[PDB]
C-alpha cells in the first residue's frame, strides 16, 4: 500500500487504483511497460524468424522443428538481442517480404 | 491330545473319506479329511 | 553333470530349455554351495558357545544364545566386544564388499583376477574354469580329491552336509521364535522329558 | 550419448527445459521485486 | 593394464594414453573426445584447487592446533575480514576481475589450441602455447622446466598430478562435511580418532552421511 | 507342463530409438510432413497391435507397461506418505481429532498463494485434505511421523525395483507366449497368493498393531505415552492385559478352541461409538476368514498335475437348446485376445470401484472418517467416477476386439454368432425400455413443476399429494434390522444404521441415522435406471454392430478409430465404434453427475448435522423429500442454495476453489467450440493466417494442419467432461468444507 502512495497512482472513490494509458503525470503505468513487451515479444518472434529460416534450406528442414538444433537456437538467442536494428535494416534492404 | 471328541472325529473323517492311488490322491482327500473335520469340532 | 542330483524338481527350475536371468544351471548349483558353505558355518557357529559355555570352557559372560550377539537389538545385545556393532558392520561391508564382489568377477569372467595386480594374490585366485569350485593354493592347500572319482565324491560329501545344515539353520529360527530358547538348550531338555519339552506343549 | 543429447534436444524436452527456466525468472522476480503494478 | 573395477574392462573411449585412466566413466559422460578434453582440464584444475585448498587446510589447522592464534578454515573468513582493514565486496569483486582474466584467456585455449600465443598481450608470445590441454608450461607456468626436461619423467609426473588432485578432492569434501556432522577442526577430528578410535568414528554421532 | 519360459535378450538397450520418434510405426518413423503427424504418434503410442502382428512381442510389452504403471503409482503412494510426515498436522490430529482439519499441504509464500494456508488447527497452516489418509493412518496404528517418512522410503525403492523388473522383463529376459498363456496357474496364484496371503498378511498387521493401539487412543491416553508396536510384539504381557486370549497363545488356535478368540475376533457390527467406524475387530475376523475363503478358491485349477480342473473343460460342457454350442471357443480367444480380457476386466473393475463407493458410504470403516463430510463426500464421488469411466472403457475395448480379433474361420464362436444374428431385437428393445424409461422417470419431473406453477400440489407426486411408496426397499430395510434377531443371531448390531435404528454421533456430528425411503428417492432412482439404460444402449450398440450395419456392411474393414465414410447413404456421420464410446462418455458423465448430486443432497438434509437436546439438526433441514421432486427444486434448493459458499470463496483459504469454479466452466465451454465446428472451416482459416506466414518468411516446414474430425471430437469430449468434472469438483469441497 505504502509502495503505490510512494508510486503516486489515481485512486477513485472505490478506493482501488485505476490506470492512465495515453501521455505527463503516469508514464511508467502503461506508456513504459508497453515498450517493454514489443521488445521482448520482437526478440521471441525475430529469434523464432532467424531459427526457421536458417533451417530452411537443409535437405529436410521438419526435423530441425523436433530435434531443434539447440547450439544453433542459443547462438540465434544472443544475436536476437540487438533485433530492432536488425529488423529495420532488413525492412530498408528488402529481404524481409515474399 | 489323542483323546478328546475334538480327535475322535478328526480321524473317523479322514479315514472314511479316503477309503470312498498314486502321491496326488493322498494329500488331497487327506485334506478332504481335514476340510471336513474341522467344522464338526468347531461345531459340537 | 551337478552333484547332489537324486532327482527333486517339482516346480521345473533348473529345466534348461528357455531359461533366464537367475534361474540358470550354472547359477543356481553355485547358490546352492555358496548356500551350502555359509548354512555349515551358521548351524556350527550358532550353537558352539551354547555348547563349549555349557561345557565349563567359556567364560560366564561370552557363553549366550545365537539370536542375543547383538544382531537383533531387541532379542538381547553383547557388551564386551572391541566396539559396538554398527562400528563392526562397516568392516564387515567393506570385506564383504571386496570377497563377494572378486568372486562374482570369476563368475562373470573366468580368467579374470588372475591378471589384474591384487598384493601377490592376483597369483592365486586364478579360478578353475568352473566357478564354484575354484581351488588352488589359497582355497585347496590339501590338494584333496586328487583324482576325478575323489572329486566328485567330495562334492557329492559338501552338498549333503551342507542341505542338512541349510534344514539345521530352518530349524534353529523356527524353534527359536516358538521356544524363546536356544537350540541346545531345547536339546537338553528334550533328553530329560522328551513328550513334555515338544512342539504340542 | 551422441543420442541421448538428441533427445534431450527433442521438443518436448526443450519446452520443460525453457518454462521452468523462464517460470522460475518471473517466480523469482515476484519474490525480491514483490506485487509490481509499475515497472 | 590395471583398472578401477578390476575383471570388468574399461570402456573403448579411455585409451590408457591419459593421466589416471582407469576405465571409469560408468555413465558414458565422457564419450565424445572433444566433451572429455573438456573434462581432462576441469577435473586438473578441481584437482589443483583442491590440493592448495587441503594444503591450505591441512596447514591454517595445525597452526591453530600447534599455537592458540589460527583461526579455523570454517571461521577464519570473517577472522581475516573483521580484524584485517579489508572489505569483503572488493575482494570477491576484485578476485572475479583477475580470476576473470586468468580464465578468460585459458577459456580460449582450449577451443583454440595456440590462440593466446600470438604474442596479442605484452609481447609475451612463447609462453602461453599450447603444448597439451592441461598443461601450457613456458618460463611462468613451469619456469624450472620439468615440462622440458624429460619424457618419462614428466609423464610420470601427470600421473601423481592427478591421483593427488582426486584424493585432495575426497580430502577436501571431508573436511566440508567433517565439521558438518561434528562441528570442529580436523586436528580434532584426528586427535579424538587416535586416542580413542574404535568408538570415535562416525557409528558416534557421525550418521550414513 | 506348466513352466518357466523366457527369451534372451531380445531388445538392446541404447538410446538409438529414444532419438528417432514414431519408430514404432513404418508411417511415422518417415518423419513429419504435416502437423498432423505431432498428434498422431502420441495417439498410437500405446497402440501395439497396429505396430506389430507379433503376439509375443506384445505381450512383452504389455506388463513391462505394467511394470512401468506401477513404479510410478507406488511413487505416488510414497508422495502422500511423505507429505504426510513432512508437511501436515497428523500428529496434532492424532489428539484432538473433532476438532483439528486435516490438513497435508502447505503453500510456499510469495503471490498472495499465502492467503491459502488456512487455520486448520494444530497450530499449522495449510490445505485441508480430503484424501482420508489421516483415518487410514489411524486405522493402520500410526502413531508419529517418523513411521510415515519410514513407509514413503520404503515405497520409493519399491517404485525403484518395479521400474527395474519392467526393464528387465524386456531387455534381459522376456517371458515367452507360453508363459502368458498359464491362465489356470495365473488364476490360481493371484487368487490365492495375492488376495490371499494379501489379506492373511494384513490381518496380521490388524491383530498384531492395529486392534492394540487402537484401543489405548480410544481409551484416551497420549499417543507419545503409547507403547511401540514392535514392544506389543515381545511384550505380549501388554496384549493380554488387553485381551486375555493372548496368555494361551496359538493353543487355541490348533486346538479348533477358536471361541476363546471371541476377544478380538468379533461379529458385532453397528459403530464403535467413540469414533464412528467399524469395529476393527470385526475388520480383522473379515480379513481373517476372506484370506481362508481365497486361499481354498486358489486351489482349484489344474497346473502341474492331473488334479484340478481345465478352464477349456469347463468351458466346452456348459452347452443347451436354445444357444446350441454354448461357451465352446471362447477359451481360445480370451487366451489370445489381450482385448477382450481388457473389456471384461474394465467392466468388473468398474462395477467394483462403484460398489466400493456405497460400502464405504454406508459402512466406515476407518476412525473417525463418518464425521469428516469433506472426506466422505470425497471419496464416494471420487470412487464412483472412476468407476464410471472403467466401465466405459470396457465397452470401447469390447467393441476393438469385435473389429480387430474377430475370426470366425479360425476362431469360432456361436454364443457370439446368435448374439451377432439377433442385435437388431437386443437393440430396439433397449430403445423402447429406454423411452419408456425417460418419458416416466423425467416426464414425472416435468408433470411436477407443471402442476405445481399451475397451482395443483395436490395432484403432485410426492409423499403429501401423489404417493409413490418405495415398498420393497422399505421390505428389504425391515428385514435388514431385524435380521440380527432371526437370520444373523450371532450378528449383534445391524452392518449399518442407514437399514436399522441406533443413531450413533461423535463430537456433536452424525456419524450415521436411519436414512427415510421416500416418493423424491423413487424419482432419482428411475432416472439413474434410465440413464444407466441410455448409457448401455449406446455402448452395446457401439460394439455389436461395429464390424457391420445395413447401412456400412463393410464397417470393419475401416477399423475401429475412424470419422465417417462420407456425405453418401444420406449421410455417414460418427458410424464408428469410438463415436458410440464418444456419445456413451457424455451420458455417463449425465448418469454419475446426477447420482454424486443425489447422493450430496440426500447426506446434507435427511442424514448429516448437528445434535441439540436429545435432537437433530440437519445441514439442509430435511427439504429434499418435498424439493426434490421438481426441477425447480434442484435449480434452487440444490444449486442455487448451495453454490453460495463457492460464490462467495473469495478473499479466504478456500479461493482457489472459486478460481476452479470460473476456470473449470472456461474449459467446459471452451470444448463445445471443437463439439460444434469442423476441421473444414479451421483449414480455410489456416490457409489464410499461413499465407501471413508466408509473407514475412515465417512459414513453418511442418505443414499447419487443423486436427482431424476424430481428435476434435476427443478433444471436446476431454474439455468438456474436464470442465464438468472439476467444476462439481470445486463445487462440493468448498460446500462441504466450508
Ligand atoms: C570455494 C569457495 C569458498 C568456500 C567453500 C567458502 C566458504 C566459506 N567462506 Mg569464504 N569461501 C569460499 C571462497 C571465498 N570466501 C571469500 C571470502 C569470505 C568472507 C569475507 C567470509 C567467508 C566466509 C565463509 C564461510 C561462510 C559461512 C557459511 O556459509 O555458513 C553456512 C564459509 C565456510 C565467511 C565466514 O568466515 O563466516 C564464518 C566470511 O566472513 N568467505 C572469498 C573472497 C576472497 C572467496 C573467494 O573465492
Ligand atoms: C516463429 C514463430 C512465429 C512467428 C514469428 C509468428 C508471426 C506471426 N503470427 Mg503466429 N503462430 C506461431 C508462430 C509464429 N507466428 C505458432 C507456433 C502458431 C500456432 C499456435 C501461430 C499461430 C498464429 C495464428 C493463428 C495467427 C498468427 C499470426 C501471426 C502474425 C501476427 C502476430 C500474431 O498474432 O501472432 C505474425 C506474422 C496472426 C496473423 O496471421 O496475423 C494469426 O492470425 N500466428
Ligand atoms: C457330523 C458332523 C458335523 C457336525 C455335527 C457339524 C455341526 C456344525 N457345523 Mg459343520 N461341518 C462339517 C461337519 C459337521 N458340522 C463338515 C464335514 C464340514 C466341512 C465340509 C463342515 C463345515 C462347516 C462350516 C463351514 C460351518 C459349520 C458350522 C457348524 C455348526 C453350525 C451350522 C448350522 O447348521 O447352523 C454346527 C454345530 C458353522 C459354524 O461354525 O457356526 C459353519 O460356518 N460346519
Ligand atoms: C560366519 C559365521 C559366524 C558368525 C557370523 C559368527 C558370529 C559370532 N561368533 Mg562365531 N562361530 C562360528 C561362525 C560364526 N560366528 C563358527 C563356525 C564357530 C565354531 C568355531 C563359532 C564359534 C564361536 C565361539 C566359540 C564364539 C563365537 C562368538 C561369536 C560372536 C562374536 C565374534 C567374535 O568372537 O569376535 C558373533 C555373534 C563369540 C561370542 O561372543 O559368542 C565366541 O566366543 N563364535
Ligand atoms: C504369488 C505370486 C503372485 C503375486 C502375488 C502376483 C501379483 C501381481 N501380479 Mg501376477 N502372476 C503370477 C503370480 C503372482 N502375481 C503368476 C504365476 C503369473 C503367471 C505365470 C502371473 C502373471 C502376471 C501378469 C502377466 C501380470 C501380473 C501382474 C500382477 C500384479 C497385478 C496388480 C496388483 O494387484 O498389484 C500383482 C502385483 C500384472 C503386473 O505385472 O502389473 C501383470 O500384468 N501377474
Ligand atoms: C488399463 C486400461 C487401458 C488400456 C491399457 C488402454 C489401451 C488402449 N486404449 Mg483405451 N481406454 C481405457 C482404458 C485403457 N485403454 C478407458 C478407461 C477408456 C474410457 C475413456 C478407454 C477408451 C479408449 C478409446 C476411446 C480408445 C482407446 C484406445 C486405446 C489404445 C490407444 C491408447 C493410446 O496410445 O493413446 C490402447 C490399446 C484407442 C484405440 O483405437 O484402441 C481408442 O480409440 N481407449
Ligand atoms: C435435455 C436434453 C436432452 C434431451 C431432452 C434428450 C432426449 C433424448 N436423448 Mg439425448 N442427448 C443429449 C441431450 C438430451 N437428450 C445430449 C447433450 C447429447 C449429446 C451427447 C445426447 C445424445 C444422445 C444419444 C447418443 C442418445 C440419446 C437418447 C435420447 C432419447 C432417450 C429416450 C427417451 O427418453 O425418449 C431422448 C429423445 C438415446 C436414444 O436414442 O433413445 C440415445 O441413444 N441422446
Ligand atoms: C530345492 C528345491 C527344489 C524344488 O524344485 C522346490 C523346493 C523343494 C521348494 C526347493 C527348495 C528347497 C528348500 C526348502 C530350500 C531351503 C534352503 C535353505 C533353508 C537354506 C538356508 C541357508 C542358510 C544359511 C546360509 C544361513 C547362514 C547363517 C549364518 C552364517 C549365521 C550367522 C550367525 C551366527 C553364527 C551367530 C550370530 O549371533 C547370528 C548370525 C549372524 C545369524
Ligand atoms: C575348503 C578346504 C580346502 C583344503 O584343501 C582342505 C580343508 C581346509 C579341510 C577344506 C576346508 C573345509 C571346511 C572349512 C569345512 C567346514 C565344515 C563345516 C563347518 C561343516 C558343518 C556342517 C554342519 C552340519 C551338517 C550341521 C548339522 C546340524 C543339525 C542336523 C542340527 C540339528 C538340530 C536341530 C536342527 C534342532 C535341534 O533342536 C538341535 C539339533 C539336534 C542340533
Ligand atoms: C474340502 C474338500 C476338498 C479339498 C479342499 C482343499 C484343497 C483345501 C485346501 C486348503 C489349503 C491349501 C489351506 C492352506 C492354508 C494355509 C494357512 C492357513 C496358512 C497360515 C499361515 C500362518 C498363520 C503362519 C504364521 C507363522 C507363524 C505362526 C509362526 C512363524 C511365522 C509364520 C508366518 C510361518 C477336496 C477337493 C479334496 C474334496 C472335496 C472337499
Ligand atoms: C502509442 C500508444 C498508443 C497508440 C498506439 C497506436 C495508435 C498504434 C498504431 C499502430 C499501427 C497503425 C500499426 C501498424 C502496423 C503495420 C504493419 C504492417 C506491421 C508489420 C509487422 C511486421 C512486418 C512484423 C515483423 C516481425 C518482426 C519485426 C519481429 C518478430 C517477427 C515478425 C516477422 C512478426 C496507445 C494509446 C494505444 C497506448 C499508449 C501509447
Amino acid at each position: 500500500f505504502a509502495n503505490y502512495a510512494k508510486a503516486g497512482l489515481l485512486c477513485g472513490n472505490d478506493g482501488l487504483p485505476h490506470l492512465i494509458a495515453d501521455p505527463y503525470g503516469h508514464a511508467g503505468e502503461v506508456f513504459i511497460p508497453t515498450f517493454g513487451f514489443l521488445y521482448v515479444a520482437g526478440y521471441i518472434g525475430y529469434v523464432g524468424r532467424q531459427y526457421l529460416i536458417a533451417v530452411k534450406g537443409e535437405a529436410k528442414p521438419t526435423d530441425k522443428e523436433i530435434i531443434i538444433d539447440v547450439p544453433l537456437a542459443t547462438k540465434l538467442a544472443w544475436q536476437g538481442a540487438g533485433w530492432p536494428l536488425a529488423a529495420v535494416q532488413e525492412l530498408q534492404r528488402g529481404t524481409l517480404l515474399e | 491330545f489323542i483323546g478328546s471328541s475334538t480327535n475322535l472325529i478328526m480321524v473317523a473323517s479322514t479315514t472314511a473319506t479316503l477309503a470312498a492311488f498314486t502321491i496326488v490322491d493322498v494329500l488331497a482327500m487327506g485334506a478332504a479329511g481335514h476340510g471336513l473335520g474341522v467344522g464338526i469340532v468347531l461345531g459340537l | 553333470s551337478l552333484p547332489g542330483d537324486f532327482g527333486f524338481d517339482p516346480l521345473g527350475l533348473l529345466d534348461p530349455v528357455n531359461s533366464g536371468g537367475f534361474i540358470e544351471p550354472k547359477w543356481l548349483q553355485y547358490s546352492e554351495v555358496i548356500h551350502a558353505r555359509w548354512a555349515m558355518l551358521g548351524a556350527a557357529g550358532c550353537i558352539a558357545p551354547e555348547v563349549l559355555g555349557a561345557a565349563g570352557l567359556i567364560p560366564d559372560a561370552t557363553n549366550i544364545k545365537w539370536f542375543e550377539s547383538g544382531v537383533i537389538p531387541p532379542a538381547g545385545s553383547y557388551n564386551g566386544y572391541w566396539a559396538d556393532p554398527y562400528t563392526i558392520f562397516f568392516v564387515e561391508i567393506v570385506a564383504m564388499q571386496f570377497a563377494e564382489l572378486r568372486r562374482l568377477q570369476d563368475f562373470r569372467y573366468p580368467g579374470s583376477m588372475g591378471q589384474q595386480y591384487f598384493l601377490g594374490l592376483e597369483a592365486i585366485f586364478k579360478g578353475s574354469g568352473d566357478a564354484a569350485y575354484p581351488g588352488g593354493p589359497f582355497f585347496n592347500l590339501f590338494n584333496l580329491g586328487k583324482t576325478e572319482a575323489a572329486m566328485k565324491e567330495l562334492k557329492l560329501k559338501e552338498i549333503k552336509n551342507g542341505r542338512l545344515a541349510m534344514l539345521a539353520m530352518l530349524g534353529y529360527g523356527a524353534q527359536a521364535v516358538m521356544t524363546g530358547k536356544g537350540p541346545f538348550q531345547n536339546l537338553v531338555e528334550h533328553l530329560a522329558d522328551p513328550v513334555n519339552n515338544n512342539i504340542l506343549t | 550419448m551422441k543420442d541421448f543429447t538428441t533427445y534431450l534436444s527433442t521438443a518436448p524436452v526443450i519446452a520443460t527445459i525453457w518454462f521452468t527456466f523462464t517460470a522460475g525468472l518471473l517466480i523469482e522476480i515476484n519474490r525480491y521485486f514483490p506485487d509490481p503494478l509499475v515497472f | 593394464r590395471p583398472v578401477w573395477f578390476p575383471g570388468n574392462p574399461p570402456p573403448a573411449h579411455l585409451d590408457g594414453s591419459l593421466a589416471g585412466d582407469y576405465g571409469f566413466d560408468p555413465l558414458f559422460l565422457g564419450q565424445e573426445p572433444q566433451t572429455l578434453k573438456w573434462y581432462v582440464q576441469a577435473e586438473l584444475v578441481h584437482g589443483r584447487f583442491a590440493m592448495l585448498g587441503a594444503a591450505g587446510i591441512i596447514l591454517t589447522s595445525i597452526g591453530a592446533k600447534v599455537g592458540l592464534g589460527f583461526p579455523e578454515w570454517y571461521d577464519a573468513g570473517k577472522v581475516v575480514v573483521e580484524k584485517n582493514n579489508i572489505d569483503f565486496p572488493t575482494l570477491m569483486v576484485i578476485q572475479f576481475y583477475l580470476m576473470g582474466w586468468a580464465e578468460t584467456k585459458r577459456w580460449y585455449d582450449f577451443k583454440n589450441p595456440g590462440s593466446q600465443a600470438d604474442g596479442s598481450f605484452l609481447g609475451f608470445t612463447e609462453e602461453f602455447k599450447g603444448l597439451e590441454n592441461g598443461y601450457p608450461g613456458g618460463r611462468f607456468f613451469d619456469p624450472m622446466g620439468l615440462s622440458r626436461g624429460d619424457a618419462a619423467k614428466y609423464q610420470e609426473y601427470k600421473q601423481k598430478e592427478v591421483k593427488n588432485g582426486r584424493l585432495a578432492m575426497i580430502a577436501c569434501l571431508g573436511f566440508a562435511a567433517q565439521y558438518a556432522a561434528t562441528g570442529k577442526g580436523p586436528l580434532d577430528n584426528l586427535a579424538d580418532h587416535l586416542a580413542d578410535p574404535n568408538h570415535v568414528n562416525f557409528a558416534t554421532n557421525g550418521v550414513s552421511n | 507342463k506348466v513352466k518357466i519360459a523366457v527369451d534372451r535378450n531380445p531388445v538392446e538397450t541404447s538410446f538409438e530409438k529414444w532419438a528417432k520418434p514414431g519408430h514404432f510405426s513404418r508411417t511415422l518413423s518417415k518423419g513429419p510432413n504435416t502437423t498432423t503427424w505431432i498428434w498422431n504418434l502420441h495417439a498410437d503410442a500405446h497402440d501395439f497391435d497396429s505396430h506389430t502382428s507379433d503376439l509375443e512381442e506384445i505381450s512383452r510389452k504389455v506388463f513391462s507397461a505394467h511394470f512401468g504403471q506401477l513404479g510410478i503409482i507406488f511413487i505416488w503412494l510414497s508422495g502422500m506418505y511423505f507429505h504426510g510426515a513432512r508437511f501436515s498436522n497428523y500428529e496434532a490430529w492424532l489428539s484432538d481429532p473433532t476438532h483439528i482439519k486435516p490438513s497435508a499441504q502447505v503453500v510456499w509464500p510469495i503471490v498472495g498463494q499465502e492467503i491459502l494456508n488456512g487455520d486448520v488447527g494444530g497450530g499449522f497452516q495449510g490445505i485441508q485434505i480430503t484424501s482420508g489418509f489421516f483415518q487410514l493412518w489411524r486405522a493402520s496404528g500410526i502413531t508419529s511421523e517418523l513411521q510415515l517418512y519410514t513407509t514413503a522410503i520404503g515405497g520409493l525403492v519399491m517404485a525403484a525395483a518395479m521400474f527395474f523388473a519392467g526393464w528387465f522383463h524386456y531387455h534381459k529376459a522376456a517371458p515367452k507366449l507360453e508363459w502368458f498363456q498359464n491362465v489356470e496357474s495365473m488364476l490360481n496364484h493371484h487368487l490365492g497368493g495375492l488376495l490371499g496371503l494379501g489379506s492373511l498378511a494384513w490381518a496380521g498387521h490388524q491383530i498384531h498393531v492395529s486392534l492394540p493401539v487402537n484401543k489405548l487412543l480410544d481409551a484416551g491416553v497420549d499417543p507419545k505415552e503409547i507403547p511401540l508396536p514392535h514392544d506389543l510384539l515381545l511384550n505380549r504381557a501388554i496384549m493380554a492385559d488387553l485381551y486375555p486370549s493372548f496368555a494361551k497363545g496359538i493353543a487355541p488356535f490348533f486346538t479348533l478352541n477358536w471361541s476363546e478368540y471371541s476377544d478380538f475376533l468379533t461379529f458385532k457390527g453397528g459403530l464403535n461409538p467413540v469414533t464412528g467406524g467399524l469395529w476393527l475387530s470385526d475388520t480383522a475376523h473379515h480379513h481373517v476368514a476372506i484370506a481362508v475363503l481365497f486361499l481354498v478358491a486358489g486351489h482349484m485349477y489344474r497346473t502341474n498335475w492331473g488334479i484340478g480342473h481345465s478352464m477349456k473343460e469347463i468351458l466346452e460342457a456348459h452347452r443347451g437348446p436354445f444357444t446350441g454350442e454354448g461357451h465352446v471357443g471362447l477359451y481360445e480367444i480370451l487366451t489370445t485376445s489381450w482385448h477382450a480380457q481388457l473389456a471384461i476386466n474394465l467392466a468388473l473393475f468398474g462395477s467394483l470401484s462403484i460398489i466400493v463407493a456405497h460400502h464405504m458410504y454406508a459402512m466406515p470403516p476407518y476412525p473417525y472418517l463418518a464425521t469428516d463430510y469433506g472426506t466422505q463426500l470425497s471419496l464416494f464421488t471420487h470412487h464412483t467416477w472412476i468407476g464410471g469411466f472403467c466401465i466405459v472403457g470396457a465397452g470401447a475395448h469390447a467393441a476393438i476386439f469385435m473389429v480387430r480379433d474377430y475370426d470366425p474361420t479360425n476362431n469360432y464362436n456361436n454364443l457370439l454368432d446368435r448374439v451377432i444374428r439377433h442385435r437388431d431385437a437386443i437393440i430396439s428393445h433397449l430403445n423402447w425400455v429406454c423411452i419408456f424409461l425417460g418419458f416416466h422417470s423425467f416426464g414425472l419431473y416435468i408433470h411436477n413443476d407443471t402442476m405445481s406453477a399451475l397451482g395443483r400440489p395436490q395432484d403432485m407426486f410426492s409423499d403429501t399429494a401423489i404417493q409413490l411408496q418405495p415398498v420393497f426397499a422399505q421390505w428389504i430395510q425391515n428385514t435388514h434390522f431385524l435380521a440380527p434377531q432371526l437370520t444373523a443371531p450371532n450378528a449383534l448390531a445391524a452392518t449399518s444404521l442407514t437399514w436399522g435404528g441406533d443413531l450413533v454421533a461423535v463430537g456433536g456430528k452424525v456419524a450415521m441415522m436411519p436414512i427415510s425411503l421416500g416418493t423424491s428417492d423413487f424419482m432419482v432412482h428411475h432416472i439413474h435406471a434410465f440413464t444407466i439404460h441410455v448409457t448401455v444402449l449406446i455402448l452395446l450398440k457401439g460394439v455389436l454392430f461395429a464390424r457391420s450395419s445395413r447401412l456400412i456392411p463393410d464397417k470393419a474393414n475401416l477399423g475401429f478409430r475412424f470419422p465417417c465414410d462420407g456425405p453418401g447413404r444420406g449421410g455417414t456421420c460418427q458410424v464408428s465404434a469410438w463415436d458410440h464410446v464418444f456419445l456413451g462418455l457424455f451420458w455417463m458423465y449425465n448418469s454419475l453427475s446426477i447420482v454424486i448430486f443425489h447422493f450430496s443432497w440426500k447426506m446434507q438434509s435427511d442424514v448429516w448435522g448437528t445434535v441439540t437436546a436429545s435432537g437433530v439438526s440437519h445441514i439442509t433441514g430435511g427439504n429434499f423429500a418435498q424439493s426434490a421432486n421438481t426441477i425447480n427444486g434442484w435449480l434452487r434448493d440444490f444449486l442455487w442454495a448451495q453454490s453460495s459458499q463457492v460464490i462467495q470463496s473469495y478473499g479466504s483459504a478456500l479461493s482457489a476453489y472459486g478460481l476452479i469454479f470460473l476456470g473449470a466452466h472456461f474449459v467446459w465451454a471452451f470444448s463445445l467450440m471443437f463439439l460444434f465446428s469442423g476441421r473444414g472451416y479451421w483449414q480455410e482459416l489456416i490457409e489464410s493466417i499461413v499465407w501471413a506466414h508466408n509473407k514475412l518468411k515465417v512459414a513453418p516446414a511442418i505443414q499447419p494442419r487443423a486436427l482431424s474430425i476424430t481428435q476434435g471430437r476427443a478433444v471436446g469430449v476431454a474439455h468438456y467432461l474436464l470442465g464438468g468434472i472439476a467444476t462439481t469438483w470445486s463445487f462440493f469441497l468448498a460446500r462441504i468444507i466450508s
